[PDB]
């Protein structure tokens, strides 16, 4: 519920409702007068398992809205001319286990003339490899066209063991990059890093160390600049946490259409009234139902090759 | 005419209501009398007449010495009927001849009703003033136990009054509920304006709706205060999904009917054949609350009409009771 909300007195807001609700869920009468909960806040309801629940459940509200629409036609998905030939990961998928620390110090109420201690937290988190994609593709086009390079990265076996279908899994995908790229005449091969993704965010610096960096420019006569705008996911989250053993996920190399996609205009954090530069709606092309895979299958611009991810314990 | 008159007839109406009448007056009439042989005292040309005959008749109205409840589909029709004649009357010489004619060979709670609604809301009734429901039918208003003890007193012929009587519950904030003056207002506030009025019988009740809304809201309100007042805290909302935590024992009488059916506590609400299932409400409700939601209240053609202004308070106490 926004405020774009077009009739907020009837729809009211499910999901904002549905925090406070799923947090007093100690205290509701408040005869306990306990503080509001995890869920009742952003930066921490992540903690808590119904958070996850509670997101499936809005997840399928979508889902059903998503999936009214009939599916894509042979000449839906078809950008003629390019034609994905080779899909290869360079490098490895490996994902293991960081260290990291932050400061406690904002914490500990230190007033005056007792000096501060250098308190620290050393937090344990995930994270993979560089690795880079090795795009292998001719554009028989005559011309020069420009071109969306769309990366998910769906699943194959259920846990249980039963392997899906690109339906069962479509919506089970997660993306993993999102590009545009120019693409010459012919027999190309696009090489791109875990790093430039751009669903992901590098670590932040410190605060000791922006202090530090801003002090010195002071005494001095910025640029950073990188971090002043931050949508996206940690890039130590870009692959799957996966098993030792490791498990072959699907990757989804679909490549669109540049000059109607982008038909119009950071713009990846659009914080500031920044028109998003996509126009293909969300999650395209696996938006969609897509009943018989016959179809994704027989586009030129759209190919699927298997990746495997291990764990280093 | 006069009215010490008209008064007169009233109060011999309503004597010793649950047996024929002992006015020789009211009898010859209760006799001689034909509803039907000068449709011209009618300004119906007696149409109305001519429907109570006709059920009447066919013997198809309610038995006398028998109950009644207003919230009975038929008891009402009929009850209802006499309230029509009576109403197009142009004289006493018409009304003192049905509420006559009728009152001894219609039931009693009928009559009584229509006696009442048409004393009230007819042009012909001026003067008067309508003796106390609580002394004219004294069982719906007095215990169970006080009015035995009137048996008593008249079987033996010995005279007395009794004291009636009301530390385990919430029956301390019962002299409330149980009062002869809120219980006259309530039932007459509904005489006044009643859920039944057409605008055929003859003028139109002015914002019955907003009254509804708010006659209820007071007691609702002057209730809250008493319990205020005994330590006790502000009443639950009542819901269809809920078990009827609250029950009570009335330990009251009917004069012709039997003893007021008592509910136990902790009760869980059962679909009651006749009347409506207990989903019914639940689906009415939310029909109810789609239109204070949505702005509007929505006719049989799926006509929009809007309830986001002044009256539209009444608008919804027309669809609510
Ligand atoms: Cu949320
Ligand atoms: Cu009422």
């Amino acid at each position: 519920s926004s405020k774009y909300s077009s009739n907020v007195q009837y729809y009211g807001s499910l999901h904002n409702t549905a925090h406070v609700m799923l947090g007093r869920q100690g205290d509701p009468h408040g005869k306990f007068n306990l503080p509001p909960g995890v869920m009742e806040h952003f930066e921490t309801a992540t903690r808590d398992p119904s958070f996850f629940r509670l997101h499936k459940y809005m997840d399928n509200i979508f889902k059903k809205h998503t999936d009214s629409f009939p599916p894509y036609t042979h000449d839906n998905l078809e950008f003629s001319g390019m034609v994905v030939n080779g899909v290869a990961i360079d490098g490895e998928l490996i994902t293991f286990f960081d260290e990291f620390q932050y400061s406690l110090i904002n914490a500990v109420d230190s007033g005056e003339n007792i000096e501060d201690v250098e308190i620290n937290a050393r937090v344990h988190r995930l994270n993979h490899n560089e690795f880079t994609y090795k795009i292998t593709m001719s554009n028989n086009n005559d011309g020069e066209r420009l071109a969306t390079f769309r990366i998910f990265l769906c699943p194959i076996e259920d846990n249980n063991g039963i392997t899906l279908t690109l339906d069962e899994a479509r919506w089970f995908c997660i993306e993993l990059d999102k590009f545009f790229q120019k693409v010459p005449s012919g027999p190309e091969t696009i090489e791109r890093s875990s790093k430039d993704s751009s669903v992901t965010v590098p670590d932040m610096p410190s605060f000791q160390s922006l202090k530090e960096q801003a002090d010195n420019a002071v005494n001095g006569g910025l640029d950073l600049s990188a971090y002043e705008r931050s949508c996206g996911i940690p890039d130590r989250m870009l692959l799957p946490k996966s098993k030792p053993e490791g498990m072959e996920f699907n990757l989804y190399v679909a490549v669109t259409d540049g000059d109607k996609d982008t038909e119009g205009h950071h713009a990846q954090c659009g914080v500031h009234g920044e028109a998003y530069p996509d126009n293909r709606p969300l999650g395209y092309p696996l938006e969609r139902r897509i009943p018989d895979e016959r179809v994704i299958d027989g586009v030129s611009n759209i190919k699927h090759v298997v990746v495997k991810i291990v764990h280093h314990l | 005419t006069g009215n010490a008159q008209k008064q007169q007839d009233i109060n011999h109406l309503l004597d010793k209501i649950y047996e024929p009448t002992k006015y020789p007056d009211l009898k010859d009439i209760a006799e001689n009398f034909n509803p039907l042989g000068d449709t011209s005292i009618y300004n119906d040309h007696g149409a109305a007449v001519e429907t109570l005959m006709k059920e009447l008749n066919d013997h198809r109205l309610l038995e006398q010495r028998h109950w009644y409840s207003l919230f009975n589909t038929r008891q009402r029709k009929e009850a209802l009927m006499l309230f029509a004649v009576l109403n197009q009357c142009k004289e006493w010489y018409c009304f003192r001849s049905n509420a006559a004619y009728f009152r001894e060979r219609m039931n009693e709670g009928e009559f009584v009703y229509a006696l009442y609604v048409s004393v009230i809301h007819s042009k012909l009734g001026d003067g008067i003033v309508l003796p106390p429901l609580y002394q004219i039918t004294p069982h719906m208003f007095t215990n169970s136990e006080v009015i035995d003890k009137a048996y008593s007193a008249k079987m033996t012929q010995k005279p007395g009054t009794f004291n009636v009587s009301f530390k385990n519950r919430e029956q301390r904030v019962a002299y409330f509920g149980e009062d002869i003056g809120m219980n006259i207002h309530h039932v007459t506030w509904h005489m006044d304006f009643p859920f039944w009025w057409e605008d055929s019988y003859g003028y139109h009740l002015d914002r019955k709706g907003e009254l509804f809304f708010w006659v209820h809201h007071q007691l609702t309100a002057r209730f809250d205060f008493e319990r205020l007042s005994n330590w006790l805290d502000p009443v639950d909302e009542l819901h269809w999904d809920r078990i009827i935590r609250e029950g009570f024992a009335p330990l009251t009488s009917y004069k012709y009917g039997g003893e007021f059916p008592v509910r136990p506590d902790n009760i869980h609400f059962e679909d009651v054949d006749g009347v409506a299932h207990v989903h019914d409400l639940e689906i009415t409700e939310s029909r109810i609350h789609e239109a204070i939601d949505h702005g509007y209240i929505t006719d049989s053609d799926g006509h929009t009409i809007d309830i986001r202004q002044p009256k539209g308070i009444e608008l919804l106490g027309d669809i609510i009771e």
